[PDB]
């Protein structure tokens, strides 16, 4: 029950120059905001949000994936949490998938999951890291519908 | 003197067919041109400066007081990162070069222009080959900026000096083979924006092209430092009047080059006064120009002047001598000179010298005479009614001369102006403060720049940190500082080393040594009882 003055930290754990720091500060919000729902909590939510969609465009594709493959869970966690930030989560997401889209394009893929846009979710192995992000952007997507639905 | 300008901007950083940028191919020719002018010996006073492509705070490396450790060192960690500024570099690097000239005494615009002050100054301004940049886009007419001029500035209306030559190094090496080698002994220009700027000064400007060019631009480079009399001749007004021994057609005409005046400080005397008529009361003076018009006339006119006047050595670089080549170097005769643009109250020039070359006839004397030595050398009343053709500050350095006889003047009509006295001293202390302020921040850096400025798009005040290149963690010190791999194995090397209980204890857990490691600075602090008398 001592875990919410960890809130306290949270930022200053954010201003990091390690990924793994931030990566780790991100998850542990985003399990703070899961568990805990104060005013504060918002604002350190949308403060997380506001440096993670800063951080899309200043860092590389290697840095990108290891970045974003984590942390997308903890906007899923954020949006079942705070409502008010759908439409921010969905710009950034949005933002996020397009840079996917410019990513995929670049260089020859073996999968092609642009022409995958006209298909529909399954209930419920290697392959290349941005068509793994890609999946994973449209997986944590589908979450936060089902969540938001139901 | 010599202030190398270095760009380092991120257009250098395009690889050689050689396997290295062209950064490093510019620092490896600095230290070539360090070791081929140590061979001559008069490289024990020169002291050289580094200017790179950055901010006027950070622009300048090594300046004034700073020896050849430190220049070195800064040369050495140059990094390639900027856009192309070149005239806000040159600005920078000619304000440098221009710090304590109106404090010596060099250029002091009221007591004529002596020639035997000198402060030489070769800049290199080693540059990429075209397409500099502004932040906005990309010019092609290479503009000198004026924002800020310094106090004391609007006398000249140039930013160079009498003695501030520009050479320039484009390093076009290409990338695959550069099998360019036809050519053994040609070295031909870069045909750049450069080109102008440094033509104009007085110096010309190298396309490198394969390193053996390199080596042969820098080996034709170390033999063109003298001390630096620059100045500009014309064909005007005798229609080229070289009727001697056959019949004239030219190029040889504004002859721009330097003529060496080696000392025996330099000695010497009758300076170029000026080009205009200097009024008793004149509150704004007329701005000089770094590079006096003076002309010459083909005449005989008693080329013989043989007196107890002070002789003087200025001698002419051989630029332009295949006009007087033509005319068999013009043997027992010369032809006289003259300063333009209202020399006296009114007439047009007036000769004050000729161009006499010598007996070997090798290169031209420069005989420097008096400003009307016709009149003079040939009392009746009549040196008191001659003394009023000349400039009135003029009296002062002939009156020297005069000391060798006897002494018939005073300091009675020793005055040039009421006015040009008037606001001297107080751009002088604001150009020695100046100065002052800019010898003190010249090292000092202190960015303290390091945000990632996370924007919206804690609140309006928050930004991430960057990475930190020399951040030294303390491992012993600061528990933070400990990664959660070896954090037991560290954990239990912190308890043996504060339970050891040693001597001369420290929290770096492995700091071997830095980058050099001297043999005699360790040998130093150490004692050996012994001599070796055997």
């Amino acid at each position: 029950p001592s875990m919410h003055i960890c809130l306290d930290f949270i930022p200053e754990l954010i201003a990091q120059p390690e990924l793994e720091k931030q990566i780790f500060a991100i998850q542990l919000l985003s399990h703070l905001c899961i568990q805990y729902a104060l005013p504060k909590s918002l604002s350190v939510a949308r403060l997380a949000v506001n440096v993670m969609g800063t951080l899309l465009t200043v860092l590389t594709q290697a840095k990108r994936y290891a970045f974003f493959m984590p942390t997308l869970p903890s906007l899923v966690s954020f949006c079942r949490a705070f409502p008010p930030l759908y439409e921010d989560i969905m710009s950034l997401l949005i933002q996020i998938g397009q840079v996917c889209a410019s990513d995929v394009a670049t260089q020859t893929r073996d999968i092609d999951p642009i022409i995958t846009r006209l298909q529909q979710i399954k209930e419920k192995g290697s392959m290349d890291p941005d068509v793994q992000l890609c999946h994973c952007i449209e997986r944590t997507v589908i979450e936060i519908i089902n969540m938001s639905v139901s | 003197i010599l202030l190398f300008l270095i760009d380092t901007s991120a257009s250098m950083n395009q690889r050689s067919h050689l396997g290295t940028t062209y950064l490093d191919t510019a620092k490896g020719a600095v230290e070539t041109f360090m070791k081929l002018r140590a061979r001559d010996p008069a490289s024990r006073g020169d002291r050289y400066m580094l200017v790179t492509f950055e901010e006027p705070p950070y622009a300048i490396k090594a300046g004034w007081k700073e020896n050849h450790a430190t220049f070195m060192n800064e040369l050495k960690n140059l990094q390639a990162e900027g856009l192309t500024t070149l005239g806000q570099s040159l600005r920078t690097a000619f304000d440098l070069l221009n710090l304590n000239r109106l404090v010596t005494g060099i250029d002091n615009y009221g007591q004529g222009r002596n020639p035997f002050f000198l402060e030489p100054a070769i800049i290199i301004t080693i540059t990429d080959g075209s397409k500099l940049t502004t932040t906005s886009g990309v010019q092609d007419e290479l503009h000198l900026p004026l924002n800020s001029p310094l106090p004391g500035s609007e006398l000249t209306k140039e930013p160079f000096r009498w003695d501030q030559r520009l050479f320039a190094l484009v390093l076009r090496l290409p990338g695959t083979m550069s099998v360019e080698s036809e050519q053994l002994t040609g070295v031909p220009l870069d045909d750049s924006a450069i080109t102008p700027m440094c033509e104009v000064t007085g110096g010309r400007s190298y396309s490198v092209c394969s390193p053996r060019m390199l080596n042969q631009c820098l080996e034709s480079l170390v033999q063109k430092v003298q001390s630096g009399v620059v100045i500009n001749f014309e064909k005007a007004g005798p229609d080229p009047s070289p009727v001697e021994d056959g019949q004239p057609d030219g190029s040889q005409p504004w002859h721009s080059c330097h003529k060496l005046i080696y000392v025996r400080v330099p000695i010497g005397h009758w300076p170029v006064p000026e080009s205009f008529w200097p009024d008793q009361n004149s509150p704004t003076l007329p701005p000089r120009t770094s590079h006096p018009v003076v002309k010459f006339s083909c005449t005989d006119c008693e080329p013989m002047v043989i007196d107890k006047l002070p002789f003087d050595k200025y001698e002419l670089e051989p630029s332009p001598l295949t006009q007087f080549i033509l005319e068999r170097k013009s043997p027992q005769t010369c032809w006289q000179v003259y300063v333009s643009n209202s020399a006296k109250y009114s007439e047009l020039g007036h000769p004050f010298g000729y161009l006499k070359a010598s007996t070997a006839l090798n290169c031209v004397n420069l005989f420097v005479m008096p400003y009307n030595y016709p009149v003079l050398l040939p009392w009746r009343q009549s040196f008191e009614s001659y003394l009023k053709t000349m400039p009135p500050y003029y009296l002062g350095p002939l009156k020297k001369a005069v000391r060798m006889m006897g002494a018939p003047n005073l300091i009675a009509d020793s005055m040039e102006y009421g006015l040009s006295y008037s606001v001297i001293s107080y751009l002088k202390k604001l150009s020695q403060q100046a100065k002052i302020e800019s010898d003190r921040v010249i090292g000092s850096v202190g960015k303290k720049v390091v945000q990632e400025t996370g924007i919206k798009v804690e609140y309006t005040g928050f930004q991430v940190a960057l990475l930190n290149k020399d951040l030294k963690p303390q491992t012993f010190r600061n528990a933070y500082d400990i990664p959660r791999r070896n954090l037991l194995d560290h954990l239990t090397r912190m308890r043996s080393n504060l339970l050891k209980s040693t001597r001369r204890f420290l929290k770096g857990q492995d700091e071997d040594q830095v980058h050099s490691v001297p043999i005699a600075q360790m040998g130093n602090y150490q004692e050996y009882l012994k001599q070796v008398p055997s």
